[PDB]
């Protein structure tokens, strides 16, 4: 803490297994349809997209604190409901959706 | 998709009776050939089911969906099992006095191998 | 016999696809058979339902037939010529692969048939048409899921098989085949350096005795 | 410096590839198998780079262009396409989504229009930026009012066969010279945007 | 155009597009299944032995015309439509086919 | 001059087969599969060629031997089997018809009966120019015959039920020794011929 | 000597990797995946031998555990049960037996209790020659009983809510003392054998 918060480590872990499944999904989709696709797997495609978009792309003169980076993750991960969010002690889930 | 619009009876000739007057079948107008084919139960020879059954799958084309006594599609049950396709669906429902039976039933055999 | 320089870099691409291929393929293999089985359950009772409804129809309008004294379904067979209860195809996406479905249409434009008017023989048939115009409706719009499960228990097993052959065939070969070429290659590279090392070993004793 | 690097051996595996890429900083493919096809010289995005490009697009913007948003849907287009081209090959058509269909369809007309040219096309003595950048714009255009259409309602081919008389033309596009607008502005070009606005119209409702 | 003809060049380069397909549309036929397959793709498998078998085919003492070569690299090509070709301008094309 | 050659590499790519590839005139392949399931000497069309057949076919034709025809459809029966196999394997015999059904069967014959030569016998290890003439004869004539009874309107399955008996008689002819008829020139093959003909009557109908 | 290696050319077809498999009698794999489950080590029966092992527990059969018979019997659970996981997939759970799923359970018991450990407890620290011995008995003990009486005339449903309390102990054992019998011989177990029999007269009526 200091330069870092206490609910990072959890944080770490949802993003990273949530991003994995996003890369799968993008695959069925092509396949199945957008009109044939799973709850499941529509989350996971929507997830992909925003997590490159907003969390990995910043601009070449925009600085992106630890901080700043931990609130835009929580946005992407709103998502799913509290449900499909499991690799996340209740009591962050239960702070910060 | 759409270039049949018939639903075709292999039937004992009560049900099918009732099946024209609710109007399903038709005795065509430039072939002049039945588009149902009744039966008297035991009194005709198992041999004539199965000209029948060609040409309603086959020798026919404006059949969407195939209907089928248990009872009768268990003697021919040879050429019931041969044909797979699904232009024309092929549904077995109950004879006349019979229950269900899964064995009398050629689509239900082949979903349960390999499923 | 495959190319020996420089093959590594196609082969390696070549598993790429392979490897795809069996996740993606996987996924809709499995998507597919959990449908299945969702089918599976429907059918096997619309099976019984279809059967109940048509003995019960069946029987009202055979104990119609015989108390009237004629067969009613002589004078049915001339009348019929049409039907009232047609079906509509459209084909819908269930996963990537296309079904076919049907959507029933009753006519609205077709009058009854005259099998009506025999006196009190007459009244028996017309309670019996509006019995089994009703019974017929349910047969029909039960059976637009057979037609689409016949299909989709056919393109399983044609989506099955190729999981297995991607898997167990394709990329074994793939692995065995970029090896064979690797052994050689890596052979070419360290027997040079061996070679001039032993043509500059006899250079250094000349040189240095003088 | 204009530098040609070919094999000594491998592909790219060779000494002369692997030391060129590392000192260049543009980079611009040629695939083999397009060029067997007769489609050279083949760019590919992934096989491509300019290092120089975000001081290139700066420049191009004070010049008059908006040239730097052409650029990213241009990677976009040409991106995707390889993905889904992975998907076709194994699994096969049966399905591929209405937006995928439109990606496909309009990276061809890329293909042919501007990556094919050389003797084919007969106007490339000296091309303009104008004229690319007006060329490229069309094709841009195409795209998003397209992949709106199939969203708000309209079907994929109902949206083919309106778009029609335009989409065509942006097939032709690449044997045309300038000789209408400016001595680099192209008016057939400039029409085209407004007509396409129109075909729009047409194929939504 | 003086000893050969201008459509030389234009006639050579769409042929070895629709070999090239044909090919890789055999690779994928065996794998997959027919799967795989697509209209322009059939053809093109159909293309790929008629070129082999009548084009490429010919005795040891026999000699071949270039104008005659020229006619026979037409007829090949005649099985696709010619919306589908694009590496021969429109032209070049009218006048020969 | 016969020379056997071996690799000591585990490919086929090592410098001494090649060395010996690039100027012998005949090359009779090794086909791993077929010797592991035991085939001495082992070999498919695609993996061998002799440059010598050519003008060594019309000397034989001199001799008696109808053999120009049989080396054209001895090739042409091997190379079929070959990518048809690829195609059962993978896909399924699902796609196949069943006159290439016929074409992996009888070429499953000729691997068995005419590769196979380590024998226990000096019949089934010598096989006379006269002794492989008929043999081959035989078995084309049964293809061609085979491929037509389907044709008019027959199976794989039922016209392998019906041959049975015949088709066994043709696999062990191989074991039975050849000074017997005129020659080698047996009348067991000539009988042969007619039982096939007849054969094709029931076959089709 | 416990030595770990690693790939050396980021292959495990390295020289080394593969030269000490070849000296060593043991091999024990290890998992990315368990370690993240929190399961440390990651041994399974798939990707491990030792062929010290008849020796060893010969050694252990003589001191009070009846070790050799419970070892046999505890690979086999695990490898059988990979094969009706595969089942599982394909078909689903409409084609498995009662006796079969009874399989699946004791399977991920064996794993759970032996396989599972991070320090949970000052009894995952160190654990001693008995309680080991303890934990497989009870495993076999319930496995055999419970597969006899769905031939008998039960379900699994019925074992599994009838078991229950019993059921629950064995799992937990690996947070309990072991010193509950005696002094490192476990009494949670001991008393565990009366409760089985008792649960299966139950079980059978």
């Amino acid at each position: 803490e200091g330069m870092t918060r206490k609910d990072h480590g959890d944080v770490s872990n949802q993003l990273y297994a949530k991003y994995a499944i996003g890369k799968d999904a993008a695959a069925m989709k092509a396949v199945v349809g957008e009109e044939a696709l799973s709850i499941e797997d529509k989350l996971s495609l929507e997830f992909l997209e925003k997590f490159e978009k907003t969390f990995i792309t910043q601009g070449a003169y925009e600085d992106r604190t630890v901080f700043e980076s931990l609130d835009q993750a929580w946005s992407l991960l709103r998502i799913y409901p509290k449900e499909m969010l499991n690799r996340i002690s209740p009591k962050i889930l239960d702070e910060f959706y | 998709a759409e270039k049949r619009t018939l639903i075709a009876v292999i039937a004992d000739e009560d049900t099918t009776t009732g099946l024209l007057l609710a109007g399903i079948g038709q005795i065509t107008p430039e072939t002049q050939e039945k588009n149902f084919f009744v039966y008297q139960e035991g009194k005709t020879t198992k041999e004539e089911i199965t000209d029948k059954f060609n040409h309603f799958t086959e020798e026919r084309d404006d059949i969407a969906i195939l209907l089928i006594n248990q009872h009768i599609a268990e003697n021919i049950r040879a050429r019931v099992d041969s044909f797979t396709n699904a232009f024309p669906a092929i549904l077995e429902i109950p004879s006349k006095d019979h229950p269900y039976d899964p064995e009398k039933d050629s689509v239900l055999k082949r979903v349960r191998k390999l499923f | 016999v495959f190319p020996t320089r420089m093959t590594l870099g196609l082969m390696k691409t070549k598993l790429k696809g392979a490897n795809q291929g069996y996740s993606l393929l996987k996924r809709k293999s499995e998507a597919l058979t959990k449908r299945f089985r969702d089918i599976t359950k429907r059918i096997d009772d619309a099976k019984q339902k279809m059967g109940r409804v048509m003995q019960t129809a069946a029987f009202s309008l055979a104990e119609v037939s015989y108390a009237t004294g004629e067969n009613i379904g002589y004078q049915v067979q001339e009348s019929v010529s049409t039907a009232r209860f047609k079906v509509r195809a459209r084909q819908e996406n269930v996963s990537g692969v296309y079904l076919s479905q049907f959507e029933s249409y009753i006519d609205p434009e077709i009058n009854d048939f005259r099998l009506t008017g025999l006196g009190r023989g007459g009244q028996q048939v017309q309670r019996a048409k509006e019995i089994y115009s009703r019974a017929v409706e349910t047969l029909v719009e039960l059976a637009s899921l057979q037609t689409a499960f016949i299909i989709l228990d056919e393109v399983i097993k044609v989506t099955n098989r190729r999981v297995n052959a991607i898997e167990h065939v394709i990329i074994p070969r793939t692995e065995n085949t970029i090896a064979y070429i690797n052994s050689e290659l890596d052979e070419l590279d360290r027997e040079e350096f061996y070679r001039l090392k032993k043509v500059q070993e006899k250079k250094q004793n000349e040189t240095a005795k003088l | 410096i204009v530098a040609a690097v070919s094999p000594a051996g491998g592909d790219f595996s060779d000494p002369v590839t692997t030391a060129t890429l590392g000192i260049t900083q543009v980079f611009w493919g040629l695939d083999k198998k397009l060029a067997q096809r007769k489609h050279f010289p083949s760019i590919n995005t992934s096989v491509s780079y300019s290092k120089y490009t975000n001081v290139l697009n700066k420049f191009y913007d004070s010049n008059y262009p908006e040239f730097p948003v052409l650029r990213d849907r241009m990677k976009e287009i040409l991106s995707n396409a390889e993905e889904l081209e992975q998907v076709v090959q194994l699994v096969g058509k049966s399905a591929l989504s209405d937006s995928d269909k439109i990606t496909l369809d309009v990276a061809t007309l890329i293909k042919e229009d501007f990556l094919q040219q050389n003797g084919y096309s007969t106007y490339d003595a000296f091309c303009p930026i104008w004229k690319t950048f007006d060329m490229m714009r069309a094709f841009i255009s195409y795209h998003d009012e397209a992949q709106k259409a199939v969203a708000n309602g309209a079907n994929w081919s109902k949206l083919a066969d309106s778009t029609g008389d335009v989409k065509h033309a942006v097939s032709s596009s690449k044997f045309f010279e300038p000789s209408r607008g400016e001595k680099e502005v192209h008016g057939e070009f400039e029409k085209l945007l407004s007509t396409m606005q129109e075909r729009f119209a047409e194929s939504t409702d």
